DNA sequence: TTTTTTTTTTTTTTTTTTTTTTTTTT
DNA sequence: AAAAAAAAAAAAAAAAAAAAAAAAAA
DNA sequence: TTTTTTTTTTTTTTTTTTTTTTTTTT
DNA sequence: AAAAAAAAAAAAAAAAAAAAAAAAAA
């Protein structure tokens, strides 16, 4: 369950200034891993600030509260 | 664009695993929060890419391996024991 | 016109890992700089979103629509 | 306790340098807006802290130096520019140190 | 809008004006005073702005010289005694 | 400490009936002066309100008292 | 003082309109009400006076006319299309 | 219903710097007129805010908020 | 002139916590007297009030500013 | 309710004495006066019923009479002397 | 803050009419909670006086306006 | 002298409940109000001893106990309420 | 005491080397363990101090070298080969030291 | 990653019986690599010690079961 | 309780990497007692830590504490 | 095999000298003490033999005497005192070799 | 109660057919506990004979009965 | 003689511990039992001493010490313990 | 048990020496007063062995001679007779081992 | 005609409290004659006691009455 | 070829200098 | 709030020891 | 008298042989 | 029950190395 890995290679491609960078197939696979936790904790993060307000769903206004503490997380 | 299209598909699969959370607490989100999470996913990239190639820069070889990867999760320590237990399995392929 | 030294120093030698890290001259003066723009440009961008949003003073609503940029740029 | 304290005098060149920008702009701060980026000062420090400790364990020395500070200003580019300039005219407050050093020839 | 972009950089200033006067005793000045004072010296100006405009007209100029100010701020004696003083200040500069 | 000229220009012109008008520097100056006492004796009015009804921190209820006083003689 | 007593016949002409006041709507002022109008009229009274004399003086007269009047009443407009009309029904006598 | 003539005669004489100036008589029937409209409007302005935020009759806080309004007026 | 007497008696067993409790008629002619002359001294020192401060009818603030003494009277 | 039916017929009596108040120094009552002496003697009837089962019971007995009575007024002056006068008049009933 | 049990006694030794009385132990510490209850109330209604009239402390004026119900009560 | 003590040590207590009382209401005590609340429980002790010697005279008995006291708290509901409920719990102690 | 000095500088370099060992195991060393290497490499010191005096007078030198070194590292054969391989380097670095000195013609 | 020449040169001379004995410059660069494999040796063989007998701790217990040959070696 | 020439002997030529090596009289006799002195110091200082710790017999955790004080002294 | 049984043969000596000990400070031993105090000596006669070889080799000889011994046993001074006084009851063995050995008058 | 330190020495001395024999000290007040243990439990067997083939008292026969035992013990 | 003088002494101490065994068991020895006690004594000492005689003599000596005593008791085990511990008693000096 | 096996072994030879007397004498034994004679000198063979213990440890030594021996027949003075003529024939059977090995020419 | 040499050996290794304890050759041979002496005197012993007391044939009385003697001598 | 002494050169250790970091003072 | 000292590490020059070239012999 | 080499003579350690004790098998 | 081997220790004789006396030079 989760993210196509040719995809986060691309990704990663697109954002080299020289490509001769280079990802290893073991830190890909760790990658895959890092973009899963990365945007499962954006929406956890979006879930626990809804709880806190009783909202609905997770409305914008929520995910913006979460943007915060996501970026000092990374 | 092509760039636009990989914001595309990490909103594809980004649509995807907001939804096991749906499952897992009975709170789900709106369909302008799945595209918020997308958004950030592809603008963070960018700094993880500058990221991953100052380290490797750093360490001079040209393809990154799994120490300057691990030591992007570094910030919340909680992801951090967490992101050390996945490396010894991956490894052992 | 910004931070005292020694205040910054305290500051940051508060959260670190090895106490064997020491700071030269010159990397403490450019985080004087580096602080004074750091706040600066919270301020900046806090009354830009006050004035767009046409507020008669700068609140709190305005100040968390403006976190969220300060720290991608950081 | 300990870090308190050292977060109260941060609050005061906070208010301070917040009404340089009040100053530019004649339009007004909550003193919570000043609160705000008071503590956000504090916990950013950690961050920039924890990374500058990786840094300088990983160059062999444990005195820091202007690059591996310059290596934490690289997220928007025009504080990285910034940065590097003035970098080389507080270089000249050493050069100083020189002239005022008794150069005997 | 005009007026209000304007009377939020006049409430800046006259909010640092009672600063200064709250300094002065220790005794300090509410959110509502401050407000109540900065829309009227916004109004006040309006007063000005007309006036002025009348006198200048009423002595058949239409640019206002430093007469027309003291014309106009002739209410207060010891006012118009210490802006008479502000005037010499102004007259060397 | 005080009144910008640029700022009193731009709020007069926007009184004026007549836009021919333009104001000479000299009045502008002594205007700068004006416009400074009337808003610090508005100010100090207030003070002595509050002080003279032993109030604790100079409010609405004492600008109020101030206000009618100020206005006759401006 | 003559300014006093003075005061006592403008405390009481204005007491009357008060009163006529109190019967329009069915509901009075209180006693420091009366007083405050008194004595804001007076302070009204040194804004009216001043301005007058400069008007007659512009118009290279001494004797004052109907002009000077109504051009004081230039303020609220309301006022200046009441007030018109009045001095039509004075310009009969 | 309104203002006696030698009340306001009297009063306006007392505060004119030059006492060459006499004034005609359909002027001065003419500030009956004015000062009645500047009672009237000072009073119906007051009714008018004792009304709004509902109070128990016209009294002092009412007034001396549209204390404004009436000076810019005169 | 005034008070009945079966207002004052059934008011009476409206708060009695025990209604054995049984009044006698001259007790009964007396407490006519009583609050007769309390309705009569709530009224004089509320009329004294809006005539001592000079109100323009009998106003309840004049009222309240006897309750206070006249509950201590009473 | 049982309550605001008393209160009505209250409300009767208390309006009497306010209105022939009304009659010897030719002064008129507000009618929120009225009814604050409606609803005040109302109340009050709880601390004069409440107080007078409590002396009524320490005095050996249940049935109020003249002396609990007679101590409930004895706190102005004017008070007492009104009462023992009227209860000589109507103890000759 | 609990009234002094050697206080209330001499207080009460004082001003006795018969010199047979003494006062048992938790009498006295029942009159230490009766005084206690006095001055919390005295104090709770002298604060509500001030701020009806809305003084910036407690002045006499205020308590004293509540010291003639404060008798009757107690 | 001392009575002029005892004044002065009833009020340092006095002052200690009032102090308690300035934290609750967000409003603070004047001297006066100090000084009058102090004055009153030094006068009020007259007049609760003397109504505690009647009572404690008047059951045959040379020293008071808790029912005196407890009916020293008697024409209030809410004393009644809370001063048992006290009553209750330095039996206890 | 100045042993006492020297000997805390110590805790500091087994510190060091146990903390890039404790990241290459992915387990942690414990507080006893980095003390006990600490006194333990302290302790040594005395045998090899000694040891190498012995060797040094006994090769009629007032300084000891290089040999008596490898004489004192004589007893686990992979830790005599490590020895050797590191000691070519070091003498391609010395190779640098004659080259620092400026050569004739 | 070896030991500090200056620690180890003053370690060693702390034991000299002749202090005229030094340490040469490549003398010191053996030992900085000796007593790297030496205490690498400790830690290693104590490591497998305790997985050896299967704990969670490597414990001093287990050190000292490879204390006899490790000094042996050394 | 003397130790024996031939045990001694024997044991030495265990560890002889030289069979020329031989074993002089006296050298022999006095090899006699290093190990008695050897072994009364081994089991006098294990003896002396069980009485340290008071154990109620002489045990192996004992020993293993004077483990690396008995290296150091042969 | 052949170290094992010299293992053994160590063994019974070191279980004579425990209970003597034993018999001293009136406290026996554990059977696994007396099994722990003989691998020690197994283990530290290496370091005798190996040390006493490099001694021979070091003092340029093949046979090893008195001199490299007492070398050996060089560390405490309980010890040190000890072995130089049974070396004058060991001459004394060498006496009775006086009394053995022909002197021709 | 009991042997003298003299009695066994004199005992001992008369009986010694080498006259060089003296007795240390110790071992002289060893005797008298040697002593003890023989005649008590000459004694006690002498009871517990007495008992056994069930008696009044403790006579010559029983004694002789535990004879055999006790010239077995010494 | 000496040697029947010293036999008389002997009984006397025989006396001495037969009688602490009197009050152990509560009960009566005859005096002919005492007598034959003093006789063995006397006997026995003569094998013990003509035994510690030659255990001496065997000894390259000519004085008793604690080895021979001990030698001489070996037979009964009870009394083998008794009297090494003892003899830690006689060993404080 | 491997005792009960030697025990009877005393037994059989008691049978066999006491017939010689019962012959000697005229008068037959009870065969209790055989099987006691056997138990007892089982008895004594206790005794026997402790006294010679501590004989030979006396000594100084642990191979047992006829002193340590003629020595516990002590007691009765009509065997320490009888054993001293008997180790002189023991003197005599001592001749017969120089006769057994024969000497030079 | 009596004891077997290796008999005696083996029950002498029965009671040995060090079984390193030795017996040499000329010392067993004289075991011999001991227990030879031993058993013929309790052979002669109990028929000097059976003729004593004028027996046919020698029962366990007669032995019996000769056991104390035996063991003295021993 | 063998044997001995003086001058210069180079190497390692110890002390001191010089700089960096942290606390206290006015 | 601002400036200097105190502590610690590092580096540079002085002390210590040997090796090369020049002087004298057998 | 001074220098070096070979033969004979004696000394100390190691191994092996020879004796003694213990234990098992036939 | 009797004999011999097995195990251990002691002692004996050969191995190892030096020092004395005789031979040739300095």
């Amino acid at each position: 369950s989760g993210f196509r890995k040719e995809l986060v290679s691309r990704l990663l491609h697109l954002h080299f200034k020289d490509d001769k960078t280079k990802v290893s197939g073991d830190a890909l696979q760790l990658m895959v891993e890092l973009l899963k936790v990365f945007v499962v904790e954006a929406a956890v993060r979006g879930v626990r600030q809804a709880q806190a307000e009783d909202a609905l769903r997770v409305d914008v206004d929520q995910l913006e509260k979460v943007l915060p503490q996501l970026l000092l997380d990374f | 664009s092509y760039q636009q299209r990989l914001k595309a598909a990490v909103h594809y699969t980004v649509g995807c695993l907001c939804e096991e959370v749906a499952l897992d607490k009975a709170m789900q989100f709106s369909k302008q929060t799945i595209a918020a999470i997308s958004e950030l996913t592809f603008r963070q990239c960018e700094n993880f890419a500058k990221d991953l190639e100052m380290f490797a820069r750093h360490a001079k070889r040209t393809t990154i391996n799994t120490e300057d990867v691990k030591l992007l999760a570094r910030r919340s320590n909680s992801l951090l024991k967490y992101i050390t237990d996945k490396s010894e399995e991956i490894a052992q392929a």
